Protein backbone atom coordinates (compact mmCIF):
# COMPACT_ATOMS: atom_id res chain seq x y z
CA UNK A 1 0.00 0.00 0.00
CA UNK A 2 3.09 2.03 0.58
CA UNK A 3 6.05 0.65 -0.07
CA UNK A 4 9.28 1.56 0.24
CA UNK A 5 10.78 1.01 -3.06
CA UNK A 6 9.13 3.70 -4.84
CA UNK A 7 9.95 6.36 -2.04
CA UNK A 8 13.62 5.46 -2.99
CA UNK A 9 13.01 5.03 -6.44
CA UNK A 10 11.14 9.05 -5.86
CA UNK A 11 15.09 10.24 -4.14
CA UNK A 12 16.80 8.65 -6.79
CA UNK A 13 14.77 10.11 -9.48
CA UNK A 14 15.56 13.77 -8.25
CA UNK A 15 19.42 12.88 -7.99
CA UNK A 16 27.86 35.82 0.13
CA UNK A 17 26.99 32.22 0.46
CA UNK A 18 23.66 33.17 1.78
CA UNK A 19 23.11 34.06 -1.60
CA UNK A 20 24.24 30.72 -3.13
CA UNK A 21 22.20 28.79 -0.53
CA UNK A 22 19.02 30.84 -1.68
CA UNK A 23 19.91 30.05 -4.89
CA UNK A 24 20.19 26.62 -4.56
CA UNK A 25 16.69 26.54 -2.48
CA UNK A 26 14.91 28.27 -5.45
CA UNK A 27 16.61 25.48 -7.90
CA UNK A 28 15.34 22.92 -5.52
CA UNK A 29 11.93 23.82 -4.89
CA UNK A 30 10.83 22.80 -8.55
CA UNK A 31 12.83 19.63 -8.32
CA UNK A 32 10.37 19.02 -5.02
CA UNK A 33 7.31 19.48 -6.56
CA UNK A 34 8.02 16.15 -8.55
CA UNK A 35 9.89 14.26 -5.90
CA UNK A 36 6.40 14.76 -4.25
CA UNK A 37 4.26 13.70 -6.95
CA UNK A 38 6.54 10.58 -7.11
CA UNK A 39 5.22 9.61 -3.45
CA UNK A 40 2.58 6.87 -3.09
CA UNK A 41 -1.05 8.34 -3.38
CA UNK A 42 0.36 11.72 -3.13
CA UNK A 43 -0.95 13.18 -6.51
CA UNK A 44 -4.33 11.74 -5.49
CA UNK A 45 -5.44 14.21 -3.29
CA UNK A 46 -7.06 17.23 -3.65
CA UNK A 47 -4.58 19.80 -5.32
CA UNK A 48 -5.87 22.31 -2.27
CA UNK A 49 -4.32 19.68 0.02
CA UNK A 50 -1.12 18.94 -2.17
CA UNK A 51 -0.61 22.84 -2.15
CA UNK A 52 -0.79 22.94 1.69
CA UNK A 53 1.52 20.06 2.26
CA UNK A 54 4.29 21.28 0.11
CA UNK A 55 4.19 24.78 1.80
CA UNK A 56 3.54 23.42 5.57
CA UNK A 57 6.55 21.41 4.52
CA UNK A 58 9.72 22.47 1.79
CA UNK A 59 11.60 23.81 4.25
CA UNK A 60 11.82 20.73 6.21
CA UNK A 61 12.28 18.83 3.07
CA UNK A 62 15.12 20.58 1.57
CA UNK A 63 17.13 20.76 5.03
CA UNK A 64 16.51 16.99 5.15
CA UNK A 65 17.90 16.50 1.51
CA UNK A 66 20.85 18.32 1.72
CA UNK A 67 21.92 17.33 4.69
CA UNK A 68 22.30 13.85 4.04
CA UNK A 69 23.66 15.08 0.80
CA UNK A 70 26.49 16.88 2.87
CA UNK A 71 27.32 13.06 4.81
CA UNK A 72 30.31 12.80 2.19
CA UNK A 73 31.74 16.08 3.43
CA UNK A 74 32.72 17.45 7.16
CA UNK A 75 32.54 20.97 8.35
CA UNK A 76 30.39 21.95 5.51
CA UNK A 77 27.02 21.69 3.44
CA UNK A 78 26.81 20.10 -0.28
CA UNK A 79 24.48 22.68 -2.91
CA UNK A 80 22.35 20.78 -5.60
CA UNK A 81 23.78 23.64 -7.56
CA UNK A 82 27.14 21.59 -7.01
CA UNK A 83 28.63 24.38 -4.63
CA UNK A 84 30.00 23.56 -1.29
CA UNK A 85 29.39 26.04 1.80
CA UNK A 86 32.33 25.50 4.24
CA UNK A 87 31.30 26.06 8.19
CA UNK A 88 34.28 28.79 8.04
CA UNK A 89 32.15 30.75 5.03
CA UNK A 90 29.24 30.54 7.10
CA UNK A 91 30.40 31.72 9.79
CA UNK A 92 32.36 34.99 8.15
CA UNK A 93 28.91 35.64 6.54
CA UNK A 94 27.22 35.54 10.04
CA UNK A 95 25.33 33.18 9.83
CA UNK A 96 27.65 30.41 11.86
CA UNK A 97 25.07 29.43 14.63
CA UNK A 98 22.25 27.83 12.10
CA UNK A 99 25.00 26.26 10.25
CA UNK A 100 26.24 25.02 13.25
CA UNK A 101 23.41 23.32 14.41
CA UNK A 102 22.73 22.12 10.86
CA UNK A 103 26.38 20.11 11.00
CA UNK A 104 25.66 18.99 14.50
CA UNK A 105 22.31 17.94 15.03
CA UNK A 106 21.51 16.82 11.65
CA UNK A 107 24.24 15.81 9.06
CA UNK A 108 26.88 14.50 12.18
CA UNK A 109 23.73 12.36 13.11
CA UNK A 110 22.82 10.92 10.08
CA UNK A 111 26.51 9.99 9.47
CA UNK A 112 26.77 8.55 12.80
CA UNK A 113 23.56 6.51 11.91
CA UNK A 114 24.51 5.45 8.15
CA UNK A 115 20.84 6.69 7.49
CA UNK A 116 20.68 5.70 4.02
CA UNK A 117 18.55 6.88 0.97
CA UNK A 118 15.31 4.69 1.54
CA UNK A 119 15.14 6.07 5.29
CA UNK A 120 15.38 9.63 4.40
CA UNK A 121 12.46 9.25 1.79
CA UNK A 122 10.41 7.32 4.31
CA UNK A 123 11.36 10.46 7.00
CA UNK A 124 10.61 13.05 4.28
CA UNK A 125 7.29 11.60 3.35
CA UNK A 126 6.59 11.87 6.86
CA UNK A 127 7.46 14.92 6.96
CA UNK A 128 5.16 15.46 3.75
CA UNK A 129 2.08 14.22 4.99
CA UNK A 130 1.66 16.23 7.89
CA UNK A 131 -1.80 15.85 9.26
CA UNK A 132 -1.15 19.18 11.62
CA UNK A 133 -1.27 21.18 8.74
CA UNK A 134 -3.93 23.67 8.62
CA UNK A 135 -6.58 24.02 6.22
CA UNK A 136 -6.57 20.54 5.07
CA UNK A 137 -9.36 19.17 3.64
CA UNK A 138 -9.38 16.40 5.58
CA UNK A 139 -6.69 15.83 7.66
CA UNK A 140 -7.67 12.24 8.29
CA UNK A 141 -6.29 10.68 4.93
CA UNK A 142 -3.02 12.40 5.43
CA UNK A 143 -2.61 11.23 8.94
CA UNK A 144 -3.36 7.60 7.49
CA UNK A 145 -1.19 7.82 4.88
CA UNK A 146 1.51 9.31 7.51
CA UNK A 147 0.95 5.63 9.71
CA UNK A 148 1.57 3.61 6.40
CA UNK A 149 4.75 5.60 5.75
CA UNK A 150 6.14 4.88 9.25
CA UNK A 151 4.53 1.39 9.04
CA UNK A 152 6.98 0.60 5.92
CA UNK A 153 9.88 2.18 7.57
CA UNK A 154 9.85 0.04 10.62
CA UNK A 155 9.07 -2.86 8.66
CA UNK A 156 12.06 -2.22 6.44
CA UNK A 157 14.10 -1.08 9.35
CA UNK A 158 13.29 -3.90 11.20
CA UNK A 159 14.19 -6.18 8.20
CA UNK A 160 17.36 -4.40 6.94
CA UNK A 161 18.98 -3.77 10.15
CA UNK A 162 17.51 -6.44 13.01
CA UNK A 163 20.31 -6.12 14.78
CA UNK A 164 19.23 -2.22 15.88
CA UNK A 165 16.21 -2.35 17.97
CA UNK A 166 16.01 1.18 18.58
CA UNK A 167 16.81 2.45 14.89
CA UNK A 168 13.06 3.13 13.98
CA UNK A 169 12.66 5.48 16.85
CA UNK A 170 16.44 6.93 16.51
CA UNK A 171 15.15 7.80 12.75
CA UNK A 172 11.82 9.85 13.89
CA UNK A 173 13.43 11.30 16.75
CA UNK A 174 15.27 13.58 14.52
CA UNK A 175 12.19 14.81 13.30
CA UNK A 176 12.26 17.27 16.17
CA UNK A 177 15.83 18.94 15.77
CA UNK A 178 14.60 19.09 11.81
CA UNK A 179 11.55 21.32 12.86
CA UNK A 180 13.54 23.43 15.32
CA UNK A 181 16.19 24.09 12.67
CA UNK A 182 13.43 24.58 9.45
CA UNK A 183 11.18 26.96 11.63
CA UNK A 184 14.83 29.14 12.49
CA UNK A 185 16.18 28.74 9.03
CA UNK A 186 12.49 30.54 7.71
CA UNK A 187 12.93 33.09 10.41
CA UNK A 188 16.12 33.85 8.16
CA UNK A 189 14.57 34.19 5.19
CA UNK A 190 12.11 36.42 6.18
CA UNK A 191 14.69 38.54 7.74
CA UNK A 192 16.56 39.02 4.74
CA UNK A 193 13.55 39.47 2.54
CA UNK A 194 12.24 42.44 4.82
CA UNK A 195 16.36 43.94 4.10
CA UNK A 196 15.63 42.84 0.96
CA UNK A 197 19.34 43.12 0.22
CA UNK A 198 19.62 39.47 -0.44
CA UNK A 199 18.34 37.91 -3.95
CA UNK A 200 15.22 35.94 -3.40
CA UNK A 201 13.79 34.63 -6.46
CA UNK A 202 10.01 34.07 -7.25
CA UNK A 203 9.37 30.31 -6.36
CA UNK A 204 10.98 31.13 -2.96
CA UNK A 205 8.92 34.41 -2.30
CA UNK A 206 6.12 32.57 -3.10
CA UNK A 207 6.78 30.08 -0.07
CA UNK A 208 6.94 33.42 1.46
CA UNK A 209 4.06 34.70 0.59
CA UNK A 210 0.82 35.22 2.77
CA UNK B 1 0.34 30.80 -5.16
CA UNK B 2 0.80 30.67 -8.99
CA UNK B 3 3.80 28.46 -9.69
CA UNK B 4 3.41 25.85 -7.34
CA UNK B 5 -0.29 25.08 -8.54
CA UNK B 6 1.20 25.04 -11.78
CA UNK B 7 3.60 22.83 -11.08
CA UNK B 8 1.44 20.30 -9.25
CA UNK B 9 -1.31 20.45 -12.70
CA UNK B 10 1.20 19.80 -14.55
C1 LIG C 1 21.81 30.99 5.55
C2 LIG C 1 20.61 31.40 6.38
C3 LIG C 1 19.62 30.27 6.56
C4 LIG C 1 18.93 29.82 5.30
C5 LIG C 1 18.78 28.50 5.03
C6 LIG C 1 19.65 27.50 5.75
C7 LIG C 1 20.78 26.93 4.91
C8 LIG C 1 21.96 26.42 5.73
C9 LIG C 1 22.69 25.28 5.02
C10 LIG C 1 21.52 25.99 7.12
C11 LIG C 1 17.81 28.11 4.17
C12 LIG C 1 17.46 26.72 4.02
C13 LIG C 1 16.36 26.24 3.41
C14 LIG C 1 14.99 26.38 4.03
C15 LIG C 1 16.45 25.56 2.23
C16 LIG C 1 17.58 25.31 1.48
C17 LIG C 1 17.69 24.43 0.41
C18 LIG C 1 18.84 24.03 -0.29
C19 LIG C 1 20.05 24.87 -0.12
C20 LIG C 1 18.80 22.88 -1.08
C21 LIG C 1 19.87 22.18 -1.86
O1 LIG C 1 20.90 22.79 -2.13
O2 LIG C 1 19.65 21.03 -2.22
C22 LIG C 1 17.10 29.12 3.31
C23 LIG C 1 17.97 30.33 3.05
C24 LIG C 1 18.44 30.88 4.35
Amino acid sequence: DMPVERILEAELAVEDPVTNICQAADKQLFTLVEWAKRIPHFSELPLDDQVILLRAGWNELLIASFSHRSIAVKDGILLATGLHVHRNSAHSAGVGAIFDRVLTELVSKMRDMQMDKTELGCLRAIVLFNPDSKGLSNPAEVEALREKVYASLEAYCKHKYPEQPGRFAKLLLRLPALRSIGLKCLEHLFFFKLIGDTPIDTFLMEMLEA
Amino acid sequence: HKILHRLLQD
